């Protein structure tokens, strides 16, 4: 575990493992624990920029989400809870079940699995189409994995005061109490 | 100085009394008739605090002798001539209104706030004048504590190193020279003398205030 | 041997008394460790106990009597004239949680592998000083001033003074604990401590409940308090 | 610098005390660049505090006693006079009375002059280098040597060159000078500035410091309208 990235100066040198999970960790099992902190990092980050720019009042999806039906993303709403309740089920459906081939997908299409000696976090179609990060060298490209980790690691943190705002009320503060 | 705040002892390389011999030798030299009169055994301590006992001897016999001649005086009535606030623009107040406020304690009570605490100021001026090492080893001594004479106030006016950016005019202790050269050991005499009516002055002036 | 320092540490505190042990606890085997690591933590223990207490009296005067900071802060929530027990219960919920952690987080430092190592020492139960906080070498975001002599008095002390000191520390936060104490039992069994008889006013609450009663829940923060 | 030279320096401007860090600030290793840099920084932060604080403390003294330009601040057919600035009230009213383009606009000259200062590339066409990494701890490099377009008449420091030729003990004197007068001058315009704010503060000024109800240290004021400026300015603060 002390060889697996992630480790950094907030830690200082050292792997943050207090409870010992790693010690009953073998080669596979830190893979998957490694897959899985990616793969929440990554959808963290995401569901913390959408949630930020929906409530905020950034300027959203122009037009209609179904003309039939008459649902907009204008009558949507800002409240991240509400606007995903309003939004048609055959959209939240749709969306899960894309989620769920590209899951299937990053599973089985990457002969070499993480799990049986593997990268983990390496989902082939779905990064840098454009090719940005093609050019960059092996120490820059770990310490951009490193931001990723990171950054990905507050994310969780910020979309969990998120739901714990709308949930249990005024909670965390910086949230105000709706959500 | 951060390497000489030690909190704690380095050796002693002087004379000065750092035991109960010492003190007691003293002790009859003050005073044949009672010698050392230690109850509470206040001798058997280090040489620090041998020193910083001895030290506090005499700067009380100092302030007590002072506060005693200055206690006669105002109970006297001798008050300045001059008006002791009013040029800046601030109201009038007078020595004599001062002396008519009451007794001496009275009167210090009426001293206006600046002024107590600029005559305050002076005396912790003169305080850390007196503790700073630096400025007895550019002169002859040390602190009492580290084996410096109990006593020695250093000399205001100086053109060495450590010298005020203004030269001062004169000293605190014989501004004019009217000690000029008592004898080598006249001066002990002196001393001896010092400590026997400064001990006198304090009994008289915890008196006064008592009474 | 490990009882050997201890027995002599006793007799340095007080050599009329000596090793004064009448439970065995220097010889208790807690957690199954051997005597050297379970000495370390009673030392440890007490060390810290006495600490706390030599504080915990320091602030009760403080407290009790009347002595506060100025400005925005806990402070403008606590009545004036309340007792001791009342200053605790009457800052905020906020501040009672704050407090607590920063204590902590300074226990976590103090028994951190991290900085333990920087400092070129081990934990106490582990072949270490016991009583010993590590200097912040280690945190991540360089750290002004250490706990311990903060302003380094002591960068240069003998070890025959730091040794006497230590002796000192024990004895000092025995007697702080015995004293504050003394000051929480003659506010809940009366005429327990017989010098405080009518000084101790009585309280009517747990003290060993930290967050009861929970306080206000102020929010003090004046330029920027959005989150109100 | 090193430990060592700043001991010796502080020896020089005050060999009674010599060196005083009783916080150990030099050895305080903040940016994580090494003692030399930290030192070098504490020293440039020192001297710079040292020369507004002087610079500030003169023009505290010149705008408190009615001595404001004759000529005009803003230009029209309404334009506040510099008398007008004087009739706002006391220094720091007059400050925050001042347009918000007079704000603005003196802030930015001074953070050009200061990013100027911290380019590594002008100090070296100068000569020296950057304050953590070697060069004289206060030095504001030359603005002609640097090369901008357009040739100016003068530098920042000495425009008239009459420090020139200078002795390099003067030089070193004057530098002592410079540091012990901005020590002094930094506790004369937070004094001022006290003696504004919480009446009493400072003993000696009493009723010599005319009154100042919002925050010294906010720059905007409720005239400026800038984004953020009025909703920071809605909560006030002692
Ligand atoms: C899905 C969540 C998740 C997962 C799977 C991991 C996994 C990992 N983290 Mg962690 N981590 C997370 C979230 C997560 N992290 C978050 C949000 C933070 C920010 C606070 C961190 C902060 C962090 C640091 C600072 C470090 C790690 C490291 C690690 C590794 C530690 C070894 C181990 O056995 O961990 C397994 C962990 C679990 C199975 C956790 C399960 C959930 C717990 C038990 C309950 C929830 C707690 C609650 C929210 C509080 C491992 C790859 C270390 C590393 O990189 O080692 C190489 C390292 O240095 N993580
Ligand atoms: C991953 C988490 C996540 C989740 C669960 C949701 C959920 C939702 N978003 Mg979305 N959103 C996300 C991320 C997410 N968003 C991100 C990262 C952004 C960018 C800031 C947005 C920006 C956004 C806007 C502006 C709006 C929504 C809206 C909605 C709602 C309707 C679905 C829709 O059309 O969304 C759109 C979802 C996406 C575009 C997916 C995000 C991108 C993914 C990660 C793929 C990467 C593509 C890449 C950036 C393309 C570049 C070319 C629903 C509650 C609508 C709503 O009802 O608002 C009130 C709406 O108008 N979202
Ligand atoms: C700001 C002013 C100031 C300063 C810096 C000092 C400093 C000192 N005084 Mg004090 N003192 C002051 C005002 C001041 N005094 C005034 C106005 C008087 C009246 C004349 C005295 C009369 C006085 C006496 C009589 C003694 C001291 C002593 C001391 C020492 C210890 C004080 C101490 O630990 O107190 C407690 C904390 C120290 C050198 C003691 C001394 O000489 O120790 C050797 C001592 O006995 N002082
Ligand atoms: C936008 C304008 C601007 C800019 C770019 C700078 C830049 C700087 N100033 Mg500042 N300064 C400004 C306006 C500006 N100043 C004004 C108007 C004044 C009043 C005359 C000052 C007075 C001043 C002093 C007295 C000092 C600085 C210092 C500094 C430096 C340290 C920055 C730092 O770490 O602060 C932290 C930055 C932030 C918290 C960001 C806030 C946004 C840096 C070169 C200090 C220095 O050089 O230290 C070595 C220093 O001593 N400045
Ligand atoms: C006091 C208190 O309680 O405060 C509250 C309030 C507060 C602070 C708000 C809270 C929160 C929430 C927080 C702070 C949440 C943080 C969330 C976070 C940190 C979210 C990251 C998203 C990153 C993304 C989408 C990046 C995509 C990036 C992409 C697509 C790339 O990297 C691409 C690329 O770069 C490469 C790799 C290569 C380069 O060639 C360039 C390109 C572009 C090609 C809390 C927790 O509630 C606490
Ligand atoms: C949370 C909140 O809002 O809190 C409120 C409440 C609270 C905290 C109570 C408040 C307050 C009050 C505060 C903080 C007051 C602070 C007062 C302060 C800081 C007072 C210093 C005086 C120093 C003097 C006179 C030094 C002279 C020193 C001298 C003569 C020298 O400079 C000498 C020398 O150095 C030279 C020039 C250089 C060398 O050649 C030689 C030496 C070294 C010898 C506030 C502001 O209201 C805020
Ligand atoms: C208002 C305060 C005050 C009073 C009331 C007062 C009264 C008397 C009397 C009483 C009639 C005598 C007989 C006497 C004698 C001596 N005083 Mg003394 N004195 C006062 C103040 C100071 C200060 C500040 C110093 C000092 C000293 C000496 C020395 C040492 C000379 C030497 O050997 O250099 C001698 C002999 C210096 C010293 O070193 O004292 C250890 C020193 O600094 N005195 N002093
Ligand atoms: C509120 C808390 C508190 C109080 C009230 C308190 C009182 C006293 C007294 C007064 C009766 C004495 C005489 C004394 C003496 C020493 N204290 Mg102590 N102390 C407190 C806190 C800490 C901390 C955090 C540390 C510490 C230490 C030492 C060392 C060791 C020096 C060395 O060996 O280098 C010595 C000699 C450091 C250490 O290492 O202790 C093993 C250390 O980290 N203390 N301490
Ligand atoms: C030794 C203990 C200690 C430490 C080490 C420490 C560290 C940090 C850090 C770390 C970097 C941050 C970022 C931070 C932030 C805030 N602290 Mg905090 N703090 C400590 C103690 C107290 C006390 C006693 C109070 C307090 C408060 C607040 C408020 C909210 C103000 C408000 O909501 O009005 C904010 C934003 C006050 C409060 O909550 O008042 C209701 C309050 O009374 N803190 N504090
Ligand atoms: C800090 C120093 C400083 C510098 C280095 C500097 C340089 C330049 C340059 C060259 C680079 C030009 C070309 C220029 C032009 C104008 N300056 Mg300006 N200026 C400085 C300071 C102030 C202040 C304090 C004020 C001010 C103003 C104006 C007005 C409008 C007057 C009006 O309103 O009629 C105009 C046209 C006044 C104002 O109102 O600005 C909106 C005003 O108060 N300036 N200024
Ligand atoms: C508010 C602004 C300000 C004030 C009020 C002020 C006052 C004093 C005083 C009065 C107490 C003295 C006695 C003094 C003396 C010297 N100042 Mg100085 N000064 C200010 C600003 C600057 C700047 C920007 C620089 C500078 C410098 C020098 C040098 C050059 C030495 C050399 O050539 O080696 C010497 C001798 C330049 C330098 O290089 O300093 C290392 C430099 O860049 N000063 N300075
Ligand atoms: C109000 C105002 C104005 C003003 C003003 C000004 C300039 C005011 C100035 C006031 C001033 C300059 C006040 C000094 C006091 C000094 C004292 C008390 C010294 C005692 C000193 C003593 C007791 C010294 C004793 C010794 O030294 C002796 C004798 C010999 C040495 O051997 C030993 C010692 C050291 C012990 C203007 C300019 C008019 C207009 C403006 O608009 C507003």
């Amino acid at each position: 575990v002390s060889d697996m990235e992630g480790t950094g100066p907030e830690t200082g040198g050292k792997v943050f493992d207090p409870m010992g999970l790693s010690k009953i960790a073998s080669a596979e099992t830190l893979a998957w624990y490694r897959a899985a902190e990616l793969k929440h990092s990554r959808v963290a980050m995401a569901a913390v920029t959408g949630w930020a720019w929906v409530s905020s009042g950034g300027p959203l999806f122009p037009g209609y989400l179904s003309v039939e039906q008459g649902v907009t993303f204008e009558s949507l709403g800002r409240d991240g809870y509400a606007a995903w309740a309003a939004v048609p089920e055959a959209g939240k459906f749709q969306i899960l079940g894309v989620i769920g081939i590209l899951e299937i997908l990053s599973e089985s299409a990457v002969k070499p699995h993480y799990m049986a000696g593997g990268t983990p976090g390496k989902v082939p179609l779905l990064w840098d189409p454009l090719g940005f990060t093609a050019k960059l060298s092996p120490e820059t490209l770990a310490r951009k994995r490193l931001a990723e980790l990171k950054n990905g690691r507050l994310a969780m943190i910020g979309v969990m005061s998120l739901v714990s705002a709308h949930f249990i009320p005024n909670s965390v503060p910086l949230l105000p109490g709706s959500v | 100085f951060a390497d000489e705040f030690t909190f704690d002892s380095k050796p002693w390389s002087s004379s000065e009394i750092k035991d109960k011999a010492g003190l007691e030798a003293l002790a009859k030299k003050l005073n044949p008739t009672v010698g050392l009169w230690d109850p509470l055994g206040i001798a058997e301590t280090s040489p620090e605090t041998i020193g910083w006992f001895r030290h506090a001897e005499i700067k009380h016999g100092r302030v007590a002798m002072a506060a005693f001649v200055g206690y006669c005086v105002q109970s006297n009535g001798i008050h300045f001539p001059w008006n002791i606030q009013g040029w800046q623009g601030t109201p009038v107040v007078s020595f004599a209104d001062i002396a008519a406020a009451g007794g001496p304690a009275d009167q210090w009570d009426a001293l206006s706030t600046p002024a107590k605490l600029q005559i305050l100021g002076v005396i912790g001026f003169l305080e850390m004048w007196s503790e700073t090492s630096v400025v007895l080893k550019a002169d002859g001594q040390e602190h009492y504590v580290r084996g410096g004479k109990p006593g020695y106030f250093p000399k205001l006016s100086r053109s060495d190193e450590m010298a005020f950016p203004h030269p001062v005019p004169l000293n605190l202790w014989d501004p004019f020279g009217f000690t000029s050269k008592m004898t080598p050991e006249r001066k002990e005499k002196a001393l001896l003398a010092e400590v026997n009516n400064g001990r006198l002055a304090m009994i008289g002036i915890f008196g006064m205030i008592s009474a | 041997s490990a009882k050997a320092d201890l027995e002599a540490f006793a007799k340095e505190c007080n050599p009329v008394v000596g090793y004064w042990d009448p439970l065995g606890l220097a010889d208790l085997p807690l957690w199954g460790q051997d005597q050297d690591a379970v000495i370390g933590w009673l030392r440890h223990s007490e060390i810290k106990h006495g600490r706390i207490a030599m504080a915990g009296f320091v602030g009760y005067i403080a407290h009790a009597n009347g002595f506060r900071f100025g400005g925005i802060g806990p402070q403008n929530v606590v009545p004036e004239g309340a007792s001791a027990p009342e200053v605790w219960d009457s800052i905020p919920f906020l501040a009672k949680l704050q407090i607590i952690g920063a204590i902590g987080v300074l226990e976590h430092i103090s028994e951190d592998k991290n900085f333990l190592a920087a400092d070129g020492m081990k934990h106490y139960m582990r072949g270490g000083k016991p009583g010993y906080f590590p200097t912040f070498s280690a945190n991540v975001h360089p750290m002004p001033l250490n706990l311990f002599d903060p302003f380094k008095w002591s960068k240069n002390a003998s070890p025959e003074k730091k040794a006497k000191g230590l002796v000192t520390e024990t004895n000092n936060g025995r007697l702080a604990m015995l004293g504050l104490f003394g000051f929480l039992s003659e506010s809940k069994i009366p005429g327990s401590v017989p010098a405080l008889s009518g000084i101790i006013p009585s309280y009517d609450g747990d003290y060993m409940q930290p967050f009861l009663p929970t306080g206000p829940d102020t929010s003090l923060w004046t330029i920027g308090n959005l989150w109100a | 610098e090193s430990k060592a030279e700043l001991e010796s320096l502080a020896g020089k401007l005050n060999p009674v005390i010599g060196y005083w860090d009783p916080l150990n600030l030099a050895d305080y290793d903040q940016w994580s660049q090494g003692q030399e840099a930290a030192i070098g920084f504490l020293r440039h932060a020192e001297i710079k505090h040292g020369r507004v604080a002087m610079a500030a403390f003169v023009g505290y003294i010149v705008q408190s006693n009615g001595i404001c330009w004759p000529w005009a601040l803003t230009g029209g057919p309404n334009g506040v006079m510099h008398s007008d600035i004087l009739a706002a009230g006391g220094p720091a009213d007059q400050w925050d009375a001042l347009p918000t383009a007079s704000k603005l606009q003196i802030l930015l000259f001074v953070g050009g002059l200061e990013l100027w200062s911290e380019n590594s590339y002008v100090l070296g066409l100068s000569g020296e280098k950057h304050y953590m990494r070697g060069g004289k701890p206060g030095f504001f490099p030359s603005i002609k040597k640097g090369g901008i377009p357009h040739p100016v008449p003068f530098d920042l420091f000495d425009p008239f060159g009459l420090s020139k030729n200078a002795s390099p003990e003067k030089k070193a004197k004057g530098l002592l000078a410079e540091i012990n007068n901005g020590r002094l001058a930094m506790l004369g315009i937070m004094a001022f500035v006290s003696e504004s704010k919480v009446p009493g503060s400072v003993p000696a000024l009493a009723g010599k410091i005319a009154p100042y109800s919002g925050e010294v240290m906010a720059p905007f004021a409720a005239s400026d309208n800038l984004p953020f400026v009025a909703d920071m300015l809605k909560s006030p603060l002692f």
